[PDB]
């Protein structure tokens, strides 16, 4: 009975059989791409042209409508502001207009909700019918009084790990496989943080600092 | 008339869902199910998601039968609850009969 | 349009090995010898390999041409190294004499006769008070082209050598901490090709005792005990650790002010609770921080504290002091399988469902190895006993040895008919067991690389393996509901009750439904571990 | 009254490639960073094989 | 001897009761009445438009208001002026303490929302339905309550490593993150959705009510 | 050598494609059969590995369902009950159709049912000799 | 006119800034998400024998997978909303079904 | 008998897995599952062929809605390939010196979940 026990499993179909094949042309100065990985620029309407004819030529076509490359670059810009705004949310308060809208990025209104006082100025200063100088600060420093963030702190720049745990979060921002698959293993190799022994050379060079200060 | 602050007000909040129902949940995410103000927060949130799903569903029923009275049993079939859902990109496909 | 034949593998083998010159011109029927070696020829061919090539050379090197440069490297160096006042600043003196002379003979073959002489002014006196060092200063001021270098007899033995220098960690990375704070390029490339710098650490049959766990009801996943036989983890379907202390003594917290298993909101306090005497211990604590199934909990080696994966793609280190989650390991995209701990607590891997392996330090949150070759998901992992290699089983069939501090596979057994499941080192490391749906038990010879023994009888999958602290007896459990010892030395028997006759020692089938695990100890003792119903 | 049965194990009408590519024999990649280099490395060979004759 | 165990227990054995929400029950039995009584209306109304044939049915029955509501419906009238109501910082609710609730399996947590499910689904109208439905709707809440606690658990996690939260708390967080706009949407839900839908109830109970009583026994 | 995999009739096909609304031709519900049997099995060899690492026989809805989250597919709503749905054949004798019988909500809304808690686990040591 | 990542950043938030790793990641999976969106307008130019890559192929991707409407492109292609109607066969069944519930 | 020809394909492929026993209604979870697979792909296929300004679908549109389907959903860890790229530019990094120790390491504290709140107050 165990022999005939293993011959009817799964056989997942290889992804590289359907893979393409590559041919060669002509090595020529003019035919370069610019891929954004070696000039650390987004690329400008003229040079993702040169791309886009090349990638298109290997499917048999003659050129590109040149609407089209008006579309990718507003479609690539747009990508990079939700990967952006996806990042950001995970590390600073903001609003929302209509239950989806988020403007306000700042850290500031943020009225803590288990104040009484908080109670009262919520049910008025959200709700305004849809400004003289000197109603505005006091109304905002009755906000900033509500916030409840009498010493607020600060972050150090993004890094990596912020990155890692957006995507991971979120993930609905780069609904294509292929885009998030091959990158998260990418920047999972990138994550870092120094050692105890970098911190002992900080901690020296900090006493070194203050010395020659005093 | 008066305007308690919230704690206040979400002691007389009290939810369908029982409380053992959201300690099974958040036992499941690792956390220690014995705060009140939690359950309660978490049943309530959870009631307000099931209930703007029975108000779109019993609109929805309504609108259904108009062209071509009050007094009608009102029954739930898959056809009130499929649109209704969808606004959550929730795809109902069921089949009927098989084979 | 045929299946190949085995002897037309070899072909296709000895076509590579001749193309890419390995072997003699001819048939090497006689190579195929060196496949193990002891530990002084071992750190023979790798420091003969280390310096067989430069690790670093198109970018530790500068680019840009403007010899005005080597003058305010060495001359920031030189007032840094001066002005402090630290006992590295000790330490990293040396360097300067090795320093000063490869950058003057480097600048002398490509350097125009303006900036020489002023590089020898500007620092030469300073390698004077010496004796043995102020004849080569004194050699060099006379050295114009590189007809000097060649020629003069001292000059060389620096050109196609080596300087030796000594440093503790603290001062190489002393050096480092300065080194990277700005541009220093030229002194690196110096670094790099000439100095050598060494950088070392600072200063009478057996008994089974059997355990059961009665209320899981289809929750209970795996459980272990720790190695001086004092505590007993399990983990659940519902994410939650559960301990219990195998002695008489309770367990109790001690004050800690952060728990990541709690919740609180804006308007609370932190405050250690005194009403906490009226516990003063108890034997069982809840451990509470995963949001998915576990799957595997191993202890630390001196029992220190515990380490868990799960589901959720997460490895947490819990500490024995408060029982609480306090360091989290963050390193897959996909749900973690297995786990295991090297002998001395050194390292840490983890098979995952990313077709990939990775290896970790418990000082560090962040993987430090990757060993991809593996076609499918890596279920098992084990450390060897000198914690220098690395098994992982597949559901393709296949097991893979690995090399830890470099990682490529070294090794890549195939024959079982099915996934594996299990693995275990004999502590002797000379054999590798292994086990899994096909049922059948196979031992290979680590240093051939060949079968070497196979068992058969168990009748469901195996799911569990250990050796003897003397390689004398191999235990295996499997879903059948048994557990059966066995024994492999020369101790020969006749028994054919099944396949294999003379090594089936002992089988225990008593009232256990699935088993969960097998453990040896210092004398002749097996624990057990599984639930029951009766 | 037989369930209908394949001699072969089923295959997918369509998949999913990673955007891989072929570069020679036995070599794929996924990023277009090798098409100059591969372009300029074909040449060298074919001239270094066009002079020994 | 083995030793260290663990000792049995006295009670092991039979291994409790939550309280409903008062006006939900209450809203269902007031809907109920009030199709009863169109019903009576419509029958009387149509049968003496077209003309115990001449023994109506009579006052059916208030549907006894609450054991809570009622009382609440002491002395006090608590819409008087200069009063002041505040939590006690030494209450166990405000400091968030209390026990363990307790365990259940899945076979029954399942049983439990799906009591639930069917209540929310009576509160908002309905009065029956498919078996299909009622079970997908509790596996749409089992999915919701999954992801609603997962994102809890990351945030805190995100916290006790970094040591600050985005907002004053985690779960201000989370309640932004799924739509929901702040912790103090949920007063304004609960007035609108449940306090004004049982007073709109009574008033229309009482109406029907007052018009089947003119209509029969003429004065 | 010789080996079978069972696989859906194009009729089969050809009925749910009804639904939709499109008469379906002879090649293309072939193709569309052999496309959803591997998916099939793919999505039934992802679900019993994590059943794998639980030391379980029986294989449950949430195990699917998993395996479906993880593989990013949406997943199935309304069969986690753990108790049979019997199969219904109409009249002709060909077609089948699962029995949904309309239920009374008010009833189950105004009713007390009390639920037994779970039992602690506990663990008794025992020792023998061989 | 030259563009850099701290320009979409600021259009987020101006107070923030990234550390250089993130900026060569970003810049990664910009260069993917192009090389993907690319090859998927091509294979819709390729499905219709036509001979250039006209925008609207563009859109109808984007529309689909990436769920992302680009605005100043106009209206041509919008499909009307059909009846969506079924046939005889399958309502035939249904009513058989229906039937043999009811008795 | 009892059931329709659908169930036991699905218990046959059940059985080819090696699934001994299981919940019943699993093979009612498995039915859903191929329906709305089905009939998702025809829905893309019409999407696709109408784009075409051509009759009644056939096989291209398929097969076009299939592959967008499987860019999207179905999806499964990358090859060994990248994988294997990866992890060379991965392993070239140093490990740590090792040292006598009185127990492992931990790392230092800013990385470690040991950080109360701030804006928490502390009582004595």
């Amino acid at each position: 009975s165990v022999r005939q026990k293993f011959d009817h499993r799964f056989q997942p179909q290889n992804p590289l059989s359907g893979a393409q094949q590559f041919v060669a042309k002509d090595p020529q100065d003019d035919d370069d791409l610019k891929l954004c990985s070696h000039t650390m620029m987004l690329p400008t309407r003229g040079q993702l042209e040169g791309r886009m004819i090349v990638t298109a030529y290997e499917h048999g076509l003659d050129n590109v409508t040149e609407e089209a490359v008006s579309a990718v670059v507003y479609a690539v810009e747009n990508h990079l502001k939700d990967i952006l705004t996806s990042v950001v949310s995970r590390r600073k308060a903001y609003r929302l207009r209509d239950g989806h809208f988020k403007y306000a990025f700042g850290s500031n209104v943020t009225p803590q909700p288990y104040l009484k006082n908080s109670v009262v100025a919520y049910n008025n200063l959200i709700e305004s019918p849809p400004p003289p100088p000197d109603d505005a600060e006091q109304q905002a420093a009755l906000l900033l009084a509500c916030s409840g963030d009498t010493l607020p702190a600060s972050l150090p720049p993004v890094n990596m790990y912020d990155l890692f745990e957006a995507l991971q979060v979120h993930r609905e921002v780069i609904p294509t496989h292929t885009v998030y698959a091959l990158n998260i293993e990418r920047i999972i190799t990138k994550l870092w943080h120094p050692n105890h022994e970098e911190l002992q050379q900080d901690k020296v060079h900090r006493q070194r600092l203050a010395a020659k200060e005093g | 008339t008066p305007l308690v602050d919230f704690l206040m007000q979400l002691e007389d909040y009290t939810p369908t869902i029982p409380d053992a129902v959201t300690g099974y949940y958040l036992n499941r995410a690792g956390f220690e199910a014995s705060d009140p103000r939690i359950i309660r927060l978490i049943s309530l949130a959870a009631q307000k998601f099931i209930s703007d799903i029975a108000n779109d569903a019993l609109q929805h029923c309504k609108m259904k039968g108009t062209a071509s009275s009050k007094d009608r049993k009102y029954t739930l079939t898959m056809e009130d609850l499929t649109p209704a859902l969808s606004e959550y990109g929730i795809n109902v496909k069921k089949p009927h009969y098989f084979t | 349009m045929k299946r190949v034949r085995t002897e037309q593998i070899q072909m296709a083998v000895s076509c590579y090995l001749k193309r890419r010159q390995y072997v003699d011109s001819d048939g090497p029927l006689k190579q195929g010898l060196r496949l193990s070696q002891t530990a002084e020829e071992m750190a023979a061919n790798l420091t003969v390999q280390s310096e067989s090539g430069c690790a670093n050379i198109v970018s530790a090197a500068p680019c840009q041409a403007e010899p005005q440069q080597y003058e305010v490297q060495f001359g920031r160096l030189r007032n840094f190294l001066t002005d402090s006042d630290s006992q590295h600043s000790h330490e990293v003196m040396p360097l300067l004499y090795p320093l000063f002379v490869y950058l003057h003979l480097n600048l002398v073959q490509n350097s125009p006769k303006s900036t020489v002489e002023s590089f020898y002014s500007r620092f030469h006196g300073m390698f004077l008070q010496n004796a043995s060092q102020k004849d080569v200063i004194e050699q060099l001021q006379t050295t114009q082209t590189i007809q000097d270098i060649l020629s003069n007899f001292k000059l060389r033995a620096f050109l196609d050598n080596k300087y030796v220098v000594r440093l503790q960690e603290d001062s190489y990375n002393y050096l480092i901490r300065y080194l990277q704070s700005d541009n220093n390029t030229a002194l690196c490339k110096v670094l790099t090709l000439h100095i050598h710098l060494d950088v070392q650490p600072a200063k009478s049959l057996t008994t089974i005792c059997f355990y059961a766990f009665y209320n899981t009801e289809q929750l209970l996943n795996t459980a272990e005990i720790s190695p001086d036989s004092k505590l007993l983890a399990a983990g659940f379907d519902n994410s939650c650790i559960k301990l219990w202390s195998l002695r008489s003594k309770k367990l109790k917290s001690e004050p800690h002010q952060v728990d990541v298993s709690r919740i609180h909101l804006a308007c609370d306090i932190l405050e250690e609770e005194d009403d906490e005497d009226d516990n003063a211990g108890t034997e069982m604590k809840i451990l509470r921080g995963h949001c998915g199934p576990v799957y595997s909990t191993r202890f630390l080696a001196d029992s220190s504290g515990l380490l868990s994966c799960s589901e959720d793609m997460s490895i947490r280190y819990w500490d024995l002091g408060s029982f609480t989650n306090t360091v989290l390991y963050q390193g897959h995209a996909y749900p973690v399988w297995d786990l295991d701990i090297s002998p001395y607590s050194l390292y840490f891997a983890s098979g995952s469902h990313d077709r990939t392996a990775r290896l970790w330090s418990f000082d560090r949150t962040y993987p430090l190895r990757i060993y991809a070759g593996h076609l499918a998901d890596v279920d098992c992992v084990k450390f060897h006993p000198n914690s220098n290699y690395l098994a992982t089983g597949s559901t393709d069939k296949t097991v893979r040895l690995w090399s830890a501090q470099q990682g490529n596979s070294v090794r890549l057994f195939t024959g079982h008919r099915g996934p594996v499941l299990s693995l275990a080192f004999s502590p002797n490391g000379k054999y590798l067991a292994s086990a899994g749906e096909d049922q059948r038990l196979k031992l290979w010879d680590l240093a051939s690389g060949t079968l070497y023994k196979e068992l058969r009888g168990h009748t469901d999958n195996i799911t569990s393996l250990t050796f003897s602290p003397d390689s004398g007896l191999i235990a295996s459990a499997s879903m059948d509901n048994s557990v059966r010892v066995w024994d492999i030395r020369n101790t020969y028997c006749s028994a054919p009750a099944d396949g294999s006759s003379s090594e089936l020692v002992g089988v225990y089938t008593g009232q256990m439904s699935n088993v969960l695990s097998v453990q040896f100890m210092a004398c002749n003792l097996l624990l057990v571990t599984g639930i029951t119903q009766e | 009254l037989d369930c209908h049965y394949s001699g072969h194990h089923p295959q997918p009408a369509s998949f999913c490639t990673f955007g891989s590519r072929q570069i020679g024999r036995g070599y794929y990649v996924f990023d277009s960073r090798w098409n100059r280099l591969r372009c300029a490395l074909n040449l060298m060979v074919e001239k270094h094989l066009n002079a020994q004759l | 001897x083995x030793x260290x165990x663990x000792x049995x227990x006295x009670x092991x054995x039979x291994x409790m009761l939550d309280i409903p929400s008062e006006p939900c029950s209450l809203t269902i039995h007031t809907i109920q009445l009030i199709q009863h009584n169109r019903r009576l209306r419509n029958l009387i109304a149509t049968a003496q438009a077209q003309n115990x044939x001449x023994x109506x049915x009579x006052x059916x029955x208030x549907x006894x208001x609450x054991x809570x509501x009622x009382x609440x419906x002491d002395c006090k009238n608590p819409n008087a002026p200069f009063q002041i109501r505040h939590s006690d910082p030494e209450s166990d609710f405000y400091r968030g303490k209390g026990e363990p609730v307790t365990e259940l399996s899945w076979h029954s947590c399942r049983q439990l929302l799906y009591q639930a499910v069917a209540t929310i689904l009576a509160h908002a109208g309905f009065d029956c339905a498919n078996e299909s439905v009622l079970e997908t709707l509790t596996d749409v809440a089992h999915e919701y309550c999954l992801k609603f606690t997962k994102l809890l658990r990351f945030a805190v996690d995100r916290e006790a490593r970094l040591g600050q939260t985005p907002f004053p708390d985690v779960m201000e967080q989370v309640f932004h993150e799924v739509g929901i706009g702040s912790v103090l949407s949920l007063q304004k839900f609960w007035q609108h959705r449940i306090k004004d839908y049982h007073s709109y109830m009574l008033q229309i109970s009482k109406q029907l009510s007052e018009e089947y009583e003119r209509i029969v026994n003429p004065e | 050598e010789e080996r079978r995999f069972v696989e859906i009739p194009r009729e089969s096909v050809r009925l749910m494609a009804e639904s939709t609304g499109l008469e379906l031709s002879d090649e293309v519900a072939a193709l569309l059969a052999e496309d959803v049997c591997y998916r099939l099995r793919e999505a039934t060899q992802n679900s019993s590995q994590f059943m794998k690492h639980t030391k379980r026989r029986k294989l449950t809805v949430e195990d699917f369902n998993r395996a479906l989250r993880w593989s990013s597919v949406e997943a199935v709503c309304g069969y986690g009950s753990q108790e049979a749905l019997p199969m219904r054949p109409a009249r002709e004798g060909e077609l089948y159709f699962p029995e949904d019988r309309e239920v009374n909500l008010v009833e189950l809304a105004l009713a007390t049912n009390i639920p037994k808690g779970c039992a602690e686990t506990a663990v008794r040591v025992h020792v023998s000799y061989l | 006119t030259k563009k850099k990542l701290q320009d979409l950043v600021r259009e987020v938030d101006p107070n923030e800034q990234l550390d250089e790793d993130v900026e060569e990641m970003l810049l990664q999976i910009a260069d993917d998400f192009i090389e993907s969106v690319v090859t998927a307008a091509c294979q819709l130019a390729r499905h219709r024998k036509s001979s250039t890559l006209e925008v609207k192929d563009v859109q109808l991707h984007l529309e689909r997978q990436w769920n992302m409407w680009i605005p100043g492109f106009g209206s041509e292609e919008i499909r009307p909303y059909k009846k969506a109607c079924t046939t005889e066969a399958h309502k035939q069944r249904m009513a058989l079904i229906r039937k043999t519930t009811k008795k | 008998k009892n059931a329709p020809r659908d169930a036991l394909v699905m218990a046959q492929i059940l059985k080819d897995m090696g699934i001994t026993e299981y919940e019943p209604r699993v093979i009612n979870q498995m039915l859903e599952f191929a329906f709305r697979y089905v009939t998702t792909i025809l829905d893309d296929a019409k999407i696709y062929s109408s784009h075409a300004k051509k009759p009644n679908v056939d096989a291209d549109d398929v097969r076009l809605a299939i592959q967008c389907r499987a860019d999207q959903s179905f999806t499964s860890p990358p090859p060994r390939d990248f994988l294997l790229d990866i992890a060379r530019q991965k392993n070239q990094t140093p490990l740590p010196l090792i040292k006598p120790y009185a127990g492992p390491r931990l790392p230092p504290d800013r990385y470690c979940l040991t950080a109360p709140n701030y804006r928490l107050k502390s009582l004595i």
